RNA sequence: AGUGGAGCCUGCGGCUUAAUUUGACUCAACACGGGAAACCUCACCCGGCCCGGACACGGACAGGAUUGACAGAUUGAUAGCUCUUUCUCGAUUCCGUGGGUGGUGGUGCAUGGCCGUUCUUAGUUGGUGGAGCGAUUUGUCUGGUUAAUCCCGAUAACGAACGAGACUCUGGCAUGCUAACUAGUUACGCGACCGGUCGGCGUAACUUCUUAGAGGGACAAGUGGCGUUCAGCCACCCGAGAUUGAGCAAUAACAGGUCUGUGAUGCCCUUAGAUGUCCGGGGCUGCACGCGCGCUACACUGACUGGCUCAGCGUGUCCUACGCCGGCAGGCGCGGGUAACCCGUUGAACCCCAUUCGUGAUGGGGAUCGGGGAUUGCAAUUAUUCCCCAUGAACGAGGAAUUCCCAGUAAGUGCGGGUCAUAAGCUUGCGUUGAUUAAGUCCCUGCCCUUUGUACACCGCGUCGCU
């Protein structure tokens, strides 16, 4: 006796969401990415994903073992069937994932806004992006709570592209005053994945390929070969 | 540059066997270190003698340069309509005569 | 609380490290305490009499209290249950 | 409360015995499939638990 | 999996839906031979995000 | 087709109430807050219970700090809640000083996020070049063109990017492909009945029906007119389609809603006879009256009864088949189904044939009211529902005004899901039956868009009184 197919993809996409939610709870100052499960019978592999890879592990390899050990006992399945493997990201200006709560981190530290924004921007913008924009909206100078937008480069806001290419990423930012969003879509460039960027283009761009230079008839030539 | 009807030159490209070569996957990661422009100088009390050093690399209290910096920086506390631009990304030496006119 | 569940609950924090929660107070005991009789509102209360002292760090999540050992609280279980030295916890022990 | 009369009413049957996993609130919720998720925090985790508003 | 809601978190709004869906497809394939096989030929093409189940008899 | 004219449900006001929490008030509130509430919900009221006051200081405390407690009194309560009764318990503490927690407690005019609206529009903005000292202007048009600043062509402009389009899902087509014992057909055989029927049984094929994946297919493609003979517009052949329905949705905005969805939240208020937790009961539903959706009808194109006969989404570890007792509601036993495997070939309704009723507030229509029965639940009193007799009332097509709709559309008709221990008059979807008119305008209203002018001028508030 299982459970129905229904409620299996049901509850394996809501384990998803609890484990993702802790691990940003804990590491939103070390630069955590996301988490890939790959289901293997013997021990279900989590991979972690972390800008620095040495926070998350901490000094002789002590932190993730608390980690493993609370997903052991939390959520039923029996120990010695989890391993957890922090990774770096492929490119980690790229995922916006990481590079919001970057951002949170830089306001939380005491920064002005508009230069840690700046700052955020120029490295997205050189970490090879089309395009890039962030919006961080509150009480930024003043009681009157004004909006903030930077936009440069290239944005794709409706279309189904607008699903697989911006990478949208909201985060809270508590401050003294109070809360400040922050949103980061950061469009994924074409050159199919070598690590880097989706694979099929944008659903509009044609692109011609210039003919080879044929040889004009001068004579008719019959050549053996 | 961006159009969406582009060409293509693949038939004049002669020889690619190595397309990912490591000459342009250079990893450019400067932000969380202690490289980044944009980071607070973790500011020294001001001097009493109005001076650093002293000889021919006296840094003097205004100091033209690092007094634009910190007009630059000081625009960087305007007021959320306010556009600004990059101004720490690129070196900006804004002075009085200008900053003043934008404060007000 | 009694001081028997006051033992009961330190025991299992020494030996791994890790301890959880439901945050339900009218929850008649918690599961990880099996044939123990302690109920999960003294666990809470009496683990986050602990968080104060600056010995563990909360992590909340979904209804789920989640806690660590600090390296200052490792010595605070050592003299309590009189465990002596030679004897190690869950971090220590593989690579 | 006194002990013998604290949960004394049964927390079977009833919308009171059925809270969000996520934020505890009990209005608002989506008991098909097994989710029991509110229908606010819903919108938040539709795409990370692979649903897709695909039309 | 369809599932019909409110897109206002305080029903406010002119009464707009969002109609989240989930698509689960579901494959049979069928052979007959020893069970050695079928577990080498499983356990070596394993691709995450496709899940396989095995009855045996 | 209605709504407004009736009855009823629901929501919002007012009136009462101890409380009848609460927000929202032209479109852009009023079957909305997944808000169909026996407790919970629950914020509100009437009363009780507990600390579930972390941590720091000081005092108390082992010659006890205390906890729990049988019996009687009180108490709705084997509420030590308090008293008598004196039994337990080994610092797990207690009392003040500090400050932490918990708030569905205040501010959406302090906020984030989400959502709604201007707008499902028709715009938005650079680069280089021209003109001007400069504000600025061309590009962003004379004209034509389209659902579209969509396009053509003029042209000191040339090229772009976002939006629209493209895209993605769904629907119509494939007798070509992939392959089915968890789908179906044909053949043969076995029967059963009178060469015909079998959803009645098994192996040969097979993919037409059924599944669901690739690929194909439709482009103003071809023809005739119109055309500044460009862009494109009307008509026709062939074709399944000369083309559906949604998702996504730019720049700039709104003191639009939400602290009441969050262990989102800043300033806070309270914090031990608590605005914290839990429990008991009540209330959110109370009724002179008003305002919005919605559902039944006003009868004959109808109602009753019998017979006949066809779906689609799509749930289900609770869904249920089958047998037995009951008039129904229901009850008992034995099964299957964690699921195209079972409910189910989903013998649905409207509709189709026959009987009776024949213009009668009539058997139309069932508001109101009594009695009984069964189920769900600790608890149905405020009828939770469902069933059986009886009661049968307004209502005989509705004033001013007003809503929605162009083709599998409106209407009619039922099924599924959400809410659900108990449940749909709501809503989200789904099939079934299936129309009339028009294919045109600014006549109302609303929104545009272009041109010209363009950064509150003047003549028509008083009389008396003392210091
Ligand atoms: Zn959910």
């Amino acid at each position: 006796v299982q459970i129905s197919k229904k409620r299996k993809f049901v509850a394996d996409g809501i384990f998803k969401a609890e484990l993702n939610e802790f691990l940003t709870r804990e590491l939103a100052e070390d630069g955590y990415s996301g988490v890939e499960v790959r289901v293997t019978p013997t021990r279900t592999e989590i991979i972690i994903l972390a800008t620095r890879t040495q926070n998350v592990l901490g000094e002789k390899g002590r932190r993730i073992r608390e980690l493993t050990a609370v997903v052991q006992k939390r959520f039923g399945f029996p120990e010695g069937s989890v391993e957890l493997y922090a990774e770096k990201v492929a490119t980690r200006g790229l995922c916006a994932i990481a590079q919001a709560e970057s951002l949170r981190y830089k306001l939380l530290g005491g920064l002005a806004v508009r230069r840690a924004c700046y700052g955020v921007l120029r490295f997205i913008m050189e970490s090879g992006a089309k395009g890039c924009e962030v919006v961080v909206s509150g009480k930024l100078r003043g009681q009157r709570a004004k909006s903030m937008k930077f936009v440069d480069g290239l944005m794709i806001h409706s279309g189904d592209p607008v699903n697989y290419y911006v990478d949208t990423a909201v985060r809270h930012v508590l401050l003294r005053q109070g809360v400040l969003g922050i949103k980061v879509k950061i469009m994924l460039p074409w050159d199919p994945t070598g690590k880097i960027g989706p694979k099929k283009p944008l659903p509009d761009h044609v692109s011609i390929v210039e003919p080879k230079d044929e040889i004009l008839p001068t004579t008719p030539i019959s050549e053996q070969k | 540059g961006d159009s969406k009807v582009s060409i293509s030159f693949e038939n004049y490209r002669k020889v690619h066997p190595y397309e990912d070569s490591d000459s342009s996957e250079d990893e450019v990661d400067w932000q969380d270190t202690r490289d980044d422009p944009y980071r607070p100088a973790k500011p020294v009390p001001t001097p009493k003698k109005g001076f650093i050093g002293k000889g021919k690399d006296i840094t003097t209290k205004h100091d033209e340069v690092v007094c634009g910096r910190k007009n630059t920086a000081r625009m960087e506390n305007f007021a959320p309509e306010f556009q600004v631009g990059d101004g720490i990304g690129m070196d900006l030496k804004l002075s009085n005569h200008v900053f003043n006119a934008l404060k007000q | 609380m009694p001081k028997k569940n006051r033992i009961a609950i330190y025991e299992l924090l020494f030996k791994e490290g890790v301890m959880v929660a439901k945050k339900d107070v009218h929850m008649p005991k918690h599961p990880e305490l099996a044939d123990k009789n302690v109920p999960n509102l003294h666990v809470m209360k009496a683990m986050q009499s602990l968080k104060s002292r600056g010995y563990v760090k909360e992590q909340f999540a979904w209804r789920h209290f989640y806690w660590y050992l600090t390296n200052e609280g490792i010595q605070y279980l050592r003299d309590y249950l009189h465990l002596p030295p030679e004897i190690v916890p869950a971090t220590l022990r593989r690579s | 409360g006194h002990q013998q009369l604290y949960w004394s009413h049964p927390r079977k049957f009833g919308q009171g015995s059925r809270s969000c996993r996520v934020c505890s609130n009990r209005h608002g919720l989506i008991r098909k499939y097994g989710l029991n998720m509110c229908r606010q925090c819903f919108r938040q985790y539709a795409k990370d638990i692979g649903f897709i508003k695909l039309d | 999996l369809r599932i019909t809601t409110r897109k206002t978190p305080c029903g406010e709004g002119s009464k707009t839906w969002d109609r989240f869906q989930m698509r689960i497809h579901k494959r049979l394939i069928d052979l007959h031979s020893p069970s050695e096989i079928v577990k080498q030929i499983t356990s070596i093409s394993i691709e995450p995000g496709v899940e396989v189940e095995v009855t045996i008899a």
